[PDB]
């Protein structure tokens, strides 16, 4: 069989960085070249198991996370770092065996009017465990008095990734596609000659 | 949850709104400055409403933060800058009056003509008439009816306004926890928090006076030299002993000597080196001037700007249709977004402002990394000082001849630098009395020092002691002479050129000092030095997070304003002007009268 990885990156809307995508692969055949032969990416520094080792190996499951986020927290994208995606909208655990592919979208992701569509989360009580998903819109009490909704002291959590074809590159959107390979006891499922 | 840490998540919020309502502020602003129709200008007007609404409705909600419990420098910086009241300390109906009369008085100094001579049919623009006719003539009586024609149009209108205006800005002063508007202005050449670095505007009053104290020896010889030029220029119209018109220094209002550089050529038979010939010889376009220009800044060892400066900005005249504003401005949009908007032309004048502004351009990428109220410079004197020292390093004929524009067989005289030295004091040292002399007087009116019913004697007998200039015709108290100027009429302040030069030799100096440079100041070039790049580039990071006075001492070593970097830049200057004027008087004085 084919694995799902064409429509994973040839998807026409990606989520948001809070609400990401999570589509379990298995039940295939690994092409790691179709991979390749889609586009000129803007990084491909893929932790754990090597490129070249990819069609010599057999990963259970195969998670195609995808997400749209700026050129600056493209690097926030990996084990052990910090910010604001890498604490409250997507953290990688430490033992990251997969690959992160990230190229540029601002031809699609962009409105020249502030395309408001994508949101972040930048405030939160507590960190953010690896692959875990939170989507509250709830007020975030900043002061020591209860929260009624809005006000001072209390903000709205998710705060929007204003996107226009005019800004520089940093700040344009970019697809994230990480690729992770999880292993377990039961039989090999995704292999590829 | 502690007062500092709700501090920074308010902060927070406010970086995130506020930097799309620039962006699309600024976005909006330059499509009308490229693009001027109605809609842009209605477009531009309703963002400008929306960013105003926003600052002060973030202003009204940080007031909930005391400035008592913060602790953290950056935190309690920025707070500071949005805690300030402004101008809504006022009464609604005083603010609304100070909003329309700042208004009258920029439209009234915009649109004033000159119809005296002659007759009315023949209405004389300011800036196309005005400055073209005050830029060069050899005749007395037509500059100086021009002269008073406009101080006259200008005094007899706006002397109650200004006085209207002083009363207003003071009383707002003073309802915002200041003393005046002099104290309001200088309170941003403030520091206080940090042991150490710290200053006060009483602070910066006494380093004003005592730097303009050290640095009188040398305009009063370059006075002195330009006195006997015009002397020998214009025939009994100077007192030997005397302050020579103010209505010949160069532009109306006297604020630079550029244009006297005719008339005071040290060598005539040498012509000035210029480069517009062997650019237009070369087919240099107007891509080409910013593409050598970023090579010398990637030289030097700051990055390269990305390929949305390049599609985005324009760099040229967009011809008779879309219609724009050639003012060489540094666009820093706010997110990723850096544009020039200038027409550049093929010339030397162009050549340089476009290293001048694209070093602003650098700036913004080097503190970029700041929080929104902290994308500045540690002063207003930081901005145009590391444009004007990339200027300087720009236009030495070493980094001419490296470019590959300068022919190599050219070779250097003493005529050449003592001519290009004499033009730059002109520029430079020419306008530190000026400007001294302005902000002071506008500091005693502000505070109270001088009484409202004497305004006109006591700035023109401050003009006789500091920049030494007699009143071609005497002036009576009906009379707004000083409102007149641009940044008087338009609330701006005037010691940013002053700190600016006083910074820019400084920083020029200590940059050039850690090149590996041997041999006279003027000669120094950053070009093809990381070390030097690498010394600017800490200072320039930091932006409006760190005082001032430390980010000073960072790239120079000196936590204080400084006169001897300037003093001994023009050192060959200065020996030539004493070797000079020996048999001819040296000093002014104000006996001279009428
Ligand atoms: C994949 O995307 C490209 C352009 O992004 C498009 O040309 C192609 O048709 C897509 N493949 C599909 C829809 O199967
Ligand atoms: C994830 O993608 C699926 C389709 O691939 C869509 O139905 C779903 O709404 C998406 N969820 C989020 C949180 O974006």
């Amino acid at each position: 069989n084919l694995c799902p990885f064409h429509e994973v990156f040839n998807a026409t809307r990606f989520a948001s960085v809070y609400a990401w995508n999570r589509t379990r692969i298995s039940n295939c055949v690994a092409d790691y070249s179709v991979l390749y032969n889609f586009a000129p990416f803007f990084a491909f520094k893929c932790y754990g198991v090597s490129p070249t080792k990819l069609n010599d190996l057999c990963f259970t499951n195969v998670y195609a996370d995808s997400f749209v986020i700026k050129g600056n927290e493209v690097s926030q994208i990996a084990p052990g770092q910090t910010g604001n995606i890498a604490d409250y909208n997507y953290k990688l655990p430490d033992d990251f065996t997969g690959c992160v592919i990230a190229w540029n979208s601002n031809k699609l992701d962009s409105k020249h009017s502030g395309n408001y569509d994508y949101w972040y989360r930048s405030l939160r009580k507590s960190k953010l465990k690896p692959f875990e998903r939170d989507i509250s819109t709830e007020i975030y009490q900043a002061g020591n008095k209860p929260c009624k909704g809005k006000g001072p002291n209390c903000y709205f959590p998710l705060e929007s990734y204003g996107f226009r074809p005019t800004y520089g590159v940093g700040h344009q959107p970019y697809r994230v596609v990480v690729l992770s390979f999880e292993l377990l006891h039961a039989p090999a499922t995704v292999c590829g000659p | 949850s502690t007062i500092e840490e709700q501090a920074k998540t308010f902060l927070d919020k406010f970086n995130h709104e506020a930097e799309d309502l620039f962006y699309q502020s600024s976005l909006a602003s330059w499509n009308y400055n490229t693009n001027i129709t109605e809609e842009n200008v209605q477009n531009m007007n309703n963002a400008g409403d929306k960013w105003s609404a926003f600052l002060k409705e973030q202003s009204t909600l940080a007031q909930m933060y005391p400035l008592q419990e913060i602790q953290n420098l950056t935190v309690k910086l920025q707070l500071q800058a949005l805690q300030q009241n402004g101008s809504s300390v006022l009464s609604e109906d005083k603010s609304k009056r100070l909003n329309t009369i700042l208004n009258t008085m920029s439209t009234i100094y915009s649109t004033g003509k000159v119809c005296n001579p002659d007759n009315p049919q023949e209405c004389l623009l300011l800036e196309p008439g005005l400055n073209e006719i005050m830029a060069n003539s050899l005749d007395y009586n037509e500059r100086l009816w021009a002269w008073e024609s406009w101080r006259s149009e200008v005094g007899k209108q706006l002397r109650p306004l200004y006085e209207e205006y002083v009363v207003l800005k003071n009383e707002m002063a003073r309802a915002n926890h200041y003393e005046d508007y002099g104290d309001y202005w200088r309170g941003d050449y403030e520091v206080n928090g940090v042991d150490g670095y710290d200053y006060s505007r009483g602070q910066l009053i006494e380093d004003v006076e005592h730097t303009f104290e050290e640095i009188k020896p040398l305009y009063e010889h370059l006075h002195a030299y330009v006195r006997a030029k015009l002397m020998n220029a214009y025939p009994s119209y100077i007192s030997p002993i005397g302050c020579l018109p103010a209505h010949l220094l160069g532009d109306m209002w006297g604020r630079f000597w550029t244009n006297l550089y005719s008339l005071t050529v040290p060598f005539g038979q040498k012509p000035n080196i210029d480069v517009t010939d062997a650019m237009v010889d070369q087919a240099w376009d107007a891509q080409r001037i910013f593409k050598e220009a970023e090579k010398f800044f990637v030289s030097v060892g700051l990055p390269n700007m990305t390929q949305g400066f390049w599609e985005n900005s324009m760099l040229t005249d967009p011809g008779n249709v879309q219609k724009a504003v050639c003012h060489p401005t540094a666009w820093d949009l706010g997110k990723g977004d850096f544009r020039i908007l200038m027409c550049t032309k093929v010339t030397m004048d162009d050549f340089l402002t476009a290293h001048h502004e694209m070093g602003h351009i650098q700036y913004d990428m080097a503190y970029a990394a700041q929080p929104f109220l902290l994308r500045n410079g540690a002063n207003e004197g930081f901005h145009e000082a590391v444009g004007e020292i990339m200027s300087l390093s720009a236009a030495t004929p070493k980094h001419l001849k490296s470019i590959g524009l300068l022919s190599p067989d050219f070779q250097e005289d003493n005529e050449t630098e003592i001519n290009f030295l004499l033009k730059q004091a002109l520029t430079i040292v020419g306008t530190l009395p000026f400007t001294y002399m302005l902000e002071k007087w506008r500091w005693m009116v502000f505070k109270g020092e001088i009484p409202k019913d004497q305004w006109m004697k006591k700035w023109w007998e401050m003009k006789r002691e500091i920049v030494g200039v007699v009143e071609p015709v005497p002036h009576d108290e009906t009379y707004c002479d000083p409102a007149s100027l641009f940044h008087v009429s338009n609330d701006y302040s005037f010691i940013r050129y002053y700190t600016r030069t006083l910074y820019q030799f400084q920083f020029q100096e200590a940059l050039c000092q850690a090149a590996k440079h041997e041999g006279p100041l003027h000669k120094c070039d950053i070009s093809n030095s990381t070390e030097a790049g690498q010394k600017l580039f800490n200072m320039l990071r930091l932006g409006k997070s760190e005082p001032w006075t430390l980010a000073l001492e960072n790239v120079v070593g000196a936590k204080n304003m400084n006169v001897r970097p300037l003093l001994n830049y023009f050192e060959p200057l200065f020996t030539w002007l004493k070797d000079q004027n020996k048999n001819s008087f040296v000093g002014w004085s104000t006996d001279w009268s009428p």
